[PDB]
RNA sequence: AAGUCUGGGCUAAGUGGUAAAGGAUGUGGCGCCGCGAAGACAGCCAGGAGGUUGGCUUAGAAGCAGCCAUCCUUUAAAGAG
């Protein structure tokens, strides 16, 4: 018998165990933590891994309900450049690469997201994420 | 790009008189003439700090007699950091020995790891003809690691404008950048 | 930007009779008295007071306000009234008036007799809150300030008395 | 810290401070100076007391120019003798700096990084500072 | 209350006011709260 | 110094690319519930002309010099100006009347509107939509 | 240690624990000897984590000092492990006296009676065995 | 003994009537650039938002321990702070 929500978080794909913060908010609602990992790892075993957001809702009669996103551009290019980790300096340090389309077939993993409905505005900010780990794109 | 800048003419007037009253001393010349004048602190240190000695201050003489001159050397007191007196060279037609302003287009890859650009010149000296007085001169840095130095005899020069100091003359490094890791020895 | 060039409105019916160096200010909830500076010059007109300063040298610049808001503050209390209430938070702690004088019930072995002064009059509606009203100004913003330095507030508890509506901030106990 | 590395003379006569710079009065290398406004000795270790303290802060980049050097032995007699008997022995070194001397010179370093640091380095020297930035009298030079 | 020859401020919430002759710094946060003495 | 020729050569620019605009004091909601009723308001029109939102005396005295009869039905309070004339609108103001309404206190409540050519009231900009 | 005064003063006083449960372990032992002048303690000698050993280390040797009465030399005190030093601990010795009746004033009568002390803070140590009588409830206690 | 002299400034510390690094909304005066009828500065009332934890790091660093680096749709604007 506990109170309605309205729960921001920000969990990870696969990785689902009931440890924390999957708990502190989410015991305020008798929290079926096991949903996740099904309903989750189902359509997002297509992406692979990563970050993917999430907005949980407790009610009344304690249950729960959401629609997550989508993974980090930090994820989508790790992999077309054979990195797990950056390249720990960045801007001087290249250890994988990116072609202009191999960072425009990025932006149509993550379009249904951000803001802007062009795929000009939209790489960019995965292009934009290429310094941001120190991976080149091929001029 | 070229300015102007208000000369009087001076006679037996005492230098720390001039001084007292924020003018300042000073005396134009050449091959041909040698005159004794003055100019305003305030005037000639806003044109000066925008003209240096690479453009060509013109003077209103006190007579509409307007001269076109270049600055050759400022006299310091070496005390309390203050101008003291100019020197006005006023141009002919010949080619003068001046200093031409250098421009290091480009960031190079010895910062891009964390060095510094010194730059030993930020400009250098050429015998060109007054008509010419390119106001800039570029020089491409951005391909520069560390312990990368560059040399006159590299340099474009326009038309042109022939280097007045040796080829072999260094004007650019880049060097490493302290460190806090190091000094600890 | 300025404050002694500023319009002092005379709200039907307020007076404001000029004397040597003090002005008076009449009202319904009752008569003051203001303290000026000779060299500032006091403007009565048609219902509506202003007063202005002699030049632009720091000490005017500077007594132009406070003889502006002074005199100001003391209409606006004639007028209407100044009042500040009370808060005693705090478990064990209460008030409530006795006679004209207002007992405070807060943690000591005794409890505490405040005798209001003239001018001041002490309401305690509730157990916990403490009104303190009256057209002198200052004399109220002060004695509202002795009944809270009767008890000022923890910094460990919400426990104690508090202005009317100032806010908490505590540390950590352990 | 430094000391010449080797001499003619092992001690030297103290002489007087009098007078401004002979010479160094303008920035000749960095993009900001400090400047000395009192005459003084300043002191091996006083050098590189300024000079860490501007490493440490920039910690990582920039270059530092030091245009003072400490060539002059400074002698001292040992406690509790007396008067007479010779000359001090070697106790360190000081370099003469007189009212205009540019003694320190950063570069690659933002405006505000530098005069942070140049300003430290004023508080570890025992005499009187000015920071001051590349002006263009100083190319003229 | 500190007391010192250099009073100076510490974060930006710190003023710094000057009554009765002395150089206060006075502050929301009394760590900072300062006398030049 | 500085602008009437930055912005000023922008506000009359996109506000007289046609006849036929308003004025709606858009600020009172959270920039991403801000973010909807504007973002959206490309979703009852073409291109992307909301709300112009900029400075009254700068739109009304932009107002002057594009001459467009002095928009003088609200200039005062929160200024935005529903650019309905680089976009759409018709009752595609009513796609933009039920928006903020139908959401938080009054969310964005309107002020002028010029009927082609002509001053469209204020009681009667409102019921133009129902 | 973590746990109970704090266990408590850290969420006020509610919450609880308990363990029953014995699991072991295959991490890091790492244990300190504290020597006080190098003459090896043995009961002051304590046993703790890689990180918190080191961070102990510090708070022993100094919180040794108002500990060790004064023997005629300056007296090490010291805390480490396995021969490489976690801390530091000196004390102050000074069985000062003897200038204390020179007044002339020769600067080197002043030094003579101090190369015989230099040569007896010296002797003294290498046949310096010291002692502390407990106080221990003190010393590396804490 | 002889001016409570004459005019123009400063000083409010009994400074003058016993000191330094350093600190400071003390109070003045000249010279020079700034934003201001796209209404500036100060209070207010709104907003201060996204890909995004930026990658490295790490036990947690998600603008905000510390190394690197510093991009775009919304737009009235919003720092990889
Ligand atoms: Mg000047
Ligand atoms: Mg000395
Ligand atoms: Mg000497
Ligand atoms: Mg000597
Ligand atoms: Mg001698
Ligand atoms: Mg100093
Ligand atoms: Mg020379
Ligand atoms: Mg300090
Ligand atoms: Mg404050
Ligand atoms: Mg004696
Ligand atoms: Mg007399
Ligand atoms: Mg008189
Ligand atoms: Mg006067
Ligand atoms: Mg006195
Ligand atoms: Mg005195
Ligand atoms: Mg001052
Ligand atoms: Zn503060």
């Amino acid at each position: 018998k506990k109170v309605v929500a309205v729960v921001k978080l920000q969990l990870p794909a696969g990785k689902a165990t009931p440890a924390p913060p999957v708990g502190p908010a989410l015991g305020q609602h008798g929290a079926n933590i096991m949903e996740f990992v099904k309903a989750f790892n189902a359509a997002t075993a297509n992406m692979g891994d990563a970050i993917v957001p999430v907005e949980i809702t407790i009610y009344a009669d304690r249950s729960f309900t959401f629609v997550t996103k989508t993974p980090p551009a930090s994820y989508l290019i790790r992999k077309a450049a054979g990195l797990e980790k950056g390249a720990h300096k960045p801007g001087r340090e290249k250890v994988g690469r990116i072609t202009w389309e191999q960072v425009l077939e990025i932006a149509k993993q993550k379009m249904p997201d951000l803001n802007t409905t062009d795929l000009e505005a939209a790489a960019r900010m995965i292009a934009g994420s290429a310094r941001s780990m120190g991976v080149e794109v091929v001029g | 790009m070229e300015y102007r800048l208000k000369a009087y003419y001076r006679e037996g007037e005492k230098p720390s008189a001039l001084r007292r009253a924020g003018k300042l001393p000073g005396v134009m010349y050449n091959r041909h003439l040698n005159r004794k004048v003055y100019v305003d602190l305030v005037e000639f240190d806003k044109v000066f700090r925008q003209a240096s000695i690479h453009h060509v201050i013109v003077l209103e003489l006190p007579d509409g007699q307007s001269l076109p001159t270049l600055v050759r050397q400022v006299n310091l007191d070496k005390r309390r950091r203050r101008p003291e007196h100019v020197d006005f060279f006023v141009l002919s037609d010949e080619p003068v020995e001046m200093y031409v302003p250098l421009r290091f287009v480009g960031t190079p890859a010895g910062v891009r790891a964390g060095g510094v650009l010194q730059e030993i010149h930020r400009d250098i000296l050429v015998k060109v003809s007054p008509r010419n007085i390119p106001e800039f001169i570029e020089v491409d840095v951005s391909g520069l690691e560390i312990g990368d130095s560059l040399h006159a005899s590299d340099l474009k020069l326009p038309p042109g404008v022939e280097l007045a100091v040796s080829p072999e003359e260094t004007i650019a490094a880049v060097v490493p950048p302290e460190d806090v890791e190091k000094l600890a020895e | 930007s300025r404050i002694g060039r500023l319009p002092i409105p005379v709200p039907k019916g307020v007076s404001v009779e000029v004397a040597p160096g003090r002005v008076k200010v009449k009202g319904p909830k009752g008569e003051l008295e203001v303290p000026v500076s000779p060299e500032m010059r006091v403007v009565v007109e048609e219902g509506v007071v202003r007063v202005e300063r002699p030049s632009d040298e720091r000490r005017h610049k500077s007594l132009h306000g406070l003889t502006r808001t002074l005199i100001a503050n003391a209409v606006k209390g004639v007028s209407e009234g100044y009042s500040k209430e009370l808060l005693i938070k705090g478990i064990g702690y209460r008030a409530r008036l006795v006679g004209r004088a207002l007992e405070l019930t807060v943690g000591f072995s005794h409890p505490v007799v405040v005798e209001p002064p003239e001018g001041i009059t002490f309401e305690v509606p509730e157990p916990t809150r403490v009104r303190v009203s009256g057209i002198d100004k200052q004399k109220v913003g002060q004695v509202a300030a002795n009944i809270r330095a009767i008890r000022k507030p923890s910094a460990y508890h919400e426990k104690g008395i508090y202005y009317a509506g100032e806010p908490v901030r505590l540390k950590p106990g352990k | 810290m430094l000391m010449p590395r080797r001499m003619k003379y092992r001690k030297q006569q103290r002489g007087r401070l009098k007078g401004a710079t002979k010479g160094g009065d303008y920035v000749a290398f960095g993009d900001y100076g400090l400047v000395a406004l009192e005459p003084a000795w300043i002191t091996a270790q006083q050098i590189e007391a300024a000079r860490v303290a501007m490493v440490r802060h920039f910690r990582r980049g920039g270059k530092i120019f030091i245009r003072i050097f400490p060539d002059k032995p400074y002698t001292k007699k040992p406690l509790e003798v007396r008067m007479g008997k010779g000359k001090g022995n070697v106790e360190g070194y000081v370099a003469v700096v007189k009212p205009g001397r540019v003694m320190f010179e950063v570069a690659g370093v933002t405006e505000e990084q530098a005069m942070e640091a140049l300003r430290i380095a004023g508080h570890k020297l025992p005499i009187k500072t000015k920071i001051v930035r590349r002006d263009a009298y100083d190319e003229a030079q | 209350m500190k007391v010192r020859a250099s009073v100076k401020r510490i974060c930006d919430k710190c003023k710094v006011i000057r009554r009765h002759g002395r150089v206060y710094v006075i502050c929301e946060n009394p760590k900072h709260k300062q006398r030049q003495g | 110094k500085r602008n009437v020729e930055l912005l000023a050569t922008l506000k009359e620019n996109l506000e007289r690319a046609q006849g036929s605009f308003f004025l709606v004091n858009y600020q009172g909601l959270p920039a991403k519930e801000t973010h909807a009723l504007r973002q959206a308001l490309k979703q009852n029109g073409a291109r992307l002309f909301v709300a112009k939102n900029t400075l009254i005396r700068l739109a009304l005295k932009e107002l002057g010099l594009p001459e467009l009869d002095g928009l003088q039905g609200p200039s005062a309070v929160v200024f935005y100006e529903d650019p309905v004339a680089a976009a759409k609108t018709l009752v595609q103001f009513a796609k933009s009347n039920p928006k903020g309404i139908p959401q938080v206190k009054s969310g964005l409540l309107q002020g002028q509107i010029l009927t082609a050519k002509d001053v469209e009231a204020l009681a009667e900009l409102p019921t133009m939509d129902e | 240690y973590d746990f109970h005064d704090r266990l408590k003063s850290v969420s006020r006083g509610y919450a609880s624990m308990d363990y029953e449960q014995a699991g072991y372990r295959p991490g890091d032992l790492v244990k300190v000897n504290v020597l006080v002048h190098g003459e090896v303690v043995d009961a002051l000698t304590f046993i703790a984590h890689r990180e918190k050993a080191y961070t102990m280390a510090r708070a022993i040797v100094d919180k040794l000092a108002e500990v060790i009465p004064r023997q005629l030399f300056e007296v090490p005190i010291q805390a480490a492990i396995g021969g490489k030093i976690i801390a530091r601990a000196t004390v102050k010795a000074l069985r000062k006296d003897v200038l204390a009746k020179c007044y002339g004033g020769d600067v080197t009568r002043k030094k003579k009676l101090l190369e015989k002390q230099k040569e007896g803070k010296k002797r003294l140590k290498a046949i310096g065995k010291v002692e502390v009588p407990q106080e221990a409830f003190l010393a590396v206690l804490s």
